């Protein structure tokens, strides 16, 4: 399944399945899990038939509920695009997060749905929430997934309204991230992550040279990372 | 004590409030949005503080620092300059003069960067106030990089101010990291803040560091305040979703203790802001959970602790997973001395309103 | 095809050869 | 729980002859004065333990808690922090040969 | 290799980035992104300005961001000195360098080796193969933007000077789809070495141009990151280094080029895991005897190791206020950012007897090329 070899996945799921069906113990359990999780996703990708893999994917949520299971079966129902399994998708993702409680991953999966389905009232709701997660659901996103989703949702309901605050506050309580100063200021962006303050990679770094709009830093940037179209672009485009 | 409302001004702003200081004759306040207001100490007891609220735009970026030097020059020559940071990274130097026609003020911007110190990034500053000890006055401010500089300002060369750069003091660790708070005091005394959790202590006369302590996961320097008089400072520490204070004692480099109530911590979310008073026997306190509290320094006991979420009058409650039950409060306050208005206690909270206690 | 996947279906060297050759 | 930079400067001790004649200033960190601590409670015990069995001391392991052998361990630790040469030999109490 | 003296430095000497540099008996050559070309004179005397024995030539308005120099007596009497570049846009130039009898001035001479079909590739890396006793003729290696490595032969005479390339074969990517070809090395014992960007390298044999080797040397593979900046062959041994990022951090492991088995890594402990320098390692350089290692790092240290003990031996920390004139130091660069602790683009090696002056005359040099746009010298100490 890793490497791509959908059918010989398959394959070698149906056996370990049939090899080992009546056992109860520690051992048949995991291997039962994740033959179910290969036998689905390996029909989703390639194999089209979305019947079994939704009659596996049913079985799995029926021998089991974790955070993580449920949001990989939400995203592949969402995925298959038919009604009946983007409503099974929200209804599992809602039952999980009625018995577990809140978490920020799976109320991030529903409002990207949420997004991209146009729920004008689940929207408002969603927006309603994401702007007041405590502050250990704020130390724990070290990416700022939520602030991203909350300027989304801003600017897709009060037409062009300006949603930079949220990215001000962040700045504020975390000054040195790298990803709240995209939006305010690339200067400070490429200061920061230049001497080690923050580590950064190759292909970042290059970035951060090819924004400032200099042939040097552009020269730079190419040669960091040869390879990357937007470097070679500005480069053509400069003269 | 007891605290009792004088003026409470409603939607001040549009974007959120950050910093707010104040000097003797007007209050001074910045926001997110660009706008930077001035409030009049001074006024009737019985007239809404919206009605004497003078406005000005400064910068599109969007400021989150300022700081007010009012003093009496040679014969009866006032002085009243404004500094402040914007969020791109630049000092604005205001001056503020009062037009005695109609009562009116003059924001007028003021230059005093050079070419090449113009291409630096800033984000604290505070002005240093001529004392006994030296005729002249200071100013200090921080950097994205951890570097600390300092001007000697001299108002006259008539009007013809000039900032002379005595030197710079670099960040105690490598690779360097964010500061993120800086104070001066009147004994001649440096001190900075850092996201890691380390504060360092410097005098303004070797510009040589003196001292150097240390603090998912959170530890950052939020407030770095020193004793009005005296050999004492106050820190305010990031524990994982709650907020610490921490005394330490000059010219010797020790710890006395910290502030804690009964759940040590002091407030149940992250602290922001502290004040000492004229004095320096009081200390207050702002969270991020949304209450006051005011301290005794000498016997490191709570005196009081003040609600603004519901005006009528403690333990740390939290909730089954570690949270505070109380919604996000304060970003500053600040103490005026005797004289200013008629102590008092300037708030500015997340509500995007401005109050007042006395 | 192996014995144990028969049953399993169901349920559902290089040294010694060069030595002989030499030899 | 040592910084690297904190151990150098304490290890300072050992090579240091401490025959000064100024005022030590305050140290630099907490953890510097509590290493010294447990450093002079050590020595304190092997002296004990060296008179139980009288045995003749040198000159300087006699004096050595009578001498200001912890005088060079700011100056260290600003060395191993990166400051310049001409700041350490400001805030020293020595010369240049002796640092 | 263990104490290093500076002996000579010229800051401020390109108007624009030193991306490569390379030197020969009589002289060393800088490329720059300004699209210059600078020959410094090796051989200067006591209380001379290296800026006073310098001459440049303007080759490109893209830039330039790789050189080689070959110099051999290809007769009894006859000299040639050859310097290949590469563009920025892809172009490869070929100049001859000769000297004035007189004024003893630096003229460069324009050569046209390349076909009209052989004009269409973007070409990136290259490197002279000189003969060695493995070839009577000297070889070029070039590798492109499409993965491919071509192998030419170069002809100085067809004594009439006529100089001809003749294209021996090419080679192309191990993997499908083709990747960027970032590094490529000729040894003495007639070997290809070839690195890609997403950690693999390829090893060719010279003689029939067929693949060898496939080994990867990624940390693994959940990101995209670690491709391969540098690849060099021992001077004598059957051994090779390898310079890859590991997602921030620079990173050397040693193979054996006759079974092509990984041996080990340098790493020293930085601000845990298995790294050799902070920020990334752009360069890396043997000596003439193959047992020291030099490695160019963008954290702005030069580090030696020791081959076979796999051990750091000493560092060097490059300042801008290294500089002997001071009107050339150059603190900040355009944007105010400080230049204090400037990376390292590219190091080299110098002979014994290439580079003369302060001292050194009996023991091997060293030049590198840094970020605040500078060129330094520096020497071993002792002799040889």
């Amino acid at each position: 399944l890793g490497l791509g070899n959908f059918e010989l996945s398959i394959e070698n799921a149906d056996l370990s399945q049939g090899i080992i069906s009546e056992s109860s113990d520690e051992k048949s359990m995991k291997t039962k899990i994740s033959n179910h999780i290969c036998l689905g996703l390996s029909y989703f990708f390639l194999n089209d038939f979305d019947q079994t893999l939704n009659q596996f994917q049913e079985l799995l949520s029926i021998s089991k509920d974790s955070k993580h299971l449920v949001v990989l079966i939400a995203k592949v129902l969402y995925d298959v695009g038919e009604s009946d399994t983007k409503e099974i998708a929200l209804q599992e993702l809602t039952e999980y997060i009625a018995t577990s409680g809140a978490d920020l991953l799976v109320t991030l999966t529903i409002a990207a749905m949420s997004i991209l389905d146009d729920k004008r009232e689940d929207l408002s709701i969603i927006l309603e929430e994401l702007k007041a997660l405590p502050l250990s659901k704020q130390i724990i996103d070290k990416h700022k997934d939520a602030p991203y989703l909350i300027e989304e949702i801003t600017k897709r309901l009060y037409r062009n309204d300006t949603g930079k605050q949220v990215w001000q506050r962040s700045a504020y309580f975390f000054p040195n991230n790298l990803k709240v100063w995209e939006r305010l200021d690339k200067n400070i962006q490429r200061r920061i992550a230049s001497n080690g303050q923050n580590k950064v990679t190759a292909e970042e770094m290059s970035k951060l040279y090819c924004e400032s709009k200099n042939l040097r830093s552009i020269q730079r940037g190419m040669f960091l990372c040869p390879w990357n179209v937007t470097a070679v672009k500005a480069l053509n485009e400069c003269f | 004590k007891v605290f009792i409302a004088t003026a409470n001004a409603g939607k001040a702003h549009d974007a959120d409030i950050f910093s707010v200081s104040a000097c003797n004759s007007f209050t001074v306040s910045c926001s997110g949005d660009g706008y930077l207001k001035v409030w009049d100490n001074k006024l009737l007891d019985n007239e809404n503080p919206k009605d004497k609220s003078y406005s000005h735009f400064v910068h599109k970026s969007g400021l989150h620092h300022v700081d007010v030097l009012q003093a009496i020059e040679r014969d009866a020559f006032e002085l009243c300059l404004v500094a402040t940071t914007s969020f791109s990274g630049d000092l604005l130097f205001y001056r503020i003069t009062r037009e005695d026609e109609t009562k009116k003020v003059i924001f007028e911007k003021l230059d005093l960067l050079d070419s090449d110190m113009k291409k630096h990034s800033f984000w604290a500053l505070k002005w240093g106030a001529s004392n006994d000890r030296l005729l002249s006055h200071r100013l200090v401010a921080t950097d994205v990089k951890g570097t600390t500089y300092i001007w000697k300002f001299h108002p006259f060369a008539n009007w013809s101010p000039t900032l002379e750069l005595q030197g710079t003091v670099e960040s105690p660790m490598t690779p360097s990291q964010f500061a993120t708070s800086v104070d001066i005091s009147e004994r001649g005394l440096i001190a900075t803040g850092f996201n890691n959790g380390t504060v360092q202590i410097s005098e303004l006369s070797t510009l040589r560091p003196l001292y150097n302590f240390e603090s998912n996961n959170s530890n950052s320097i939020r407030s770095v305040k020193f004793s009005p008089q005296g050999s004492l400072l106050a820190i305010a520490h990031d524990s994982n979703s709650f907020g610490c204070i921490t005394l330490y004692e000059t010219e010797f480099g020790e710890r006395i203790g910290s502030l804690s109530v009964p759940t040590e911590f002091a407030h149940s979310s992250w602290v922001m802001s502290l004040s000492f008073n004229d004095s320096g026997e009081t200390l207050c306190s702002a969270g991020w959970d949304g209450k006051l509290r005011f301290w005794d320094v000498k016997t490191k006991e709570r005196i009081t602790t003040l609600n603004m979420h519901c005006d009528d009058i403690d333990i740390l409650a939290v909730d089954e997973h570690g949270d505070s039950l109380a919604e996000p409060g304060v970003f500053d306050v600040k103490f005026l001395k005797k004289g200013w208005r008629s102590e008092s206690l300037c708030c500015v909270c997340l509500d995007r309103s401005i109050r007042w206690f006395r | 095809m192996s014995l144990l996947e028969q049953l399993a279906r169901k349920r559902i060297v290089s040294l010694s050869l060069k030595l002989s050759a030499l030899k | 729980s040592f910084e690297p930079e904190e151990i150098v400067a304490l290890l300072s001790v050992f090579v240091y002859e401490g025959k000064t004649r100024e005022e030590e200033p305050p140290i630099v960190t907490p953890r510097l004065a509590k290493g010294k601590q447990r450093i002079e409670e050590i020595y304190k015990k092997m002296l004990c333990v060296f008179n139980t069995h009288q045995i003749p001391l040198t000159q300087d392991e006699a004096e050595f808690l009578d001498r200001k052998r912890f005088a060079m361990m700011n100056v260290v630790y600003e060395w191993a922090r990166g400051l310049s040469f001409k700041e350490i030999m400001e805030m020293s109490p020595e010369a240049e040969g002796t640092v």
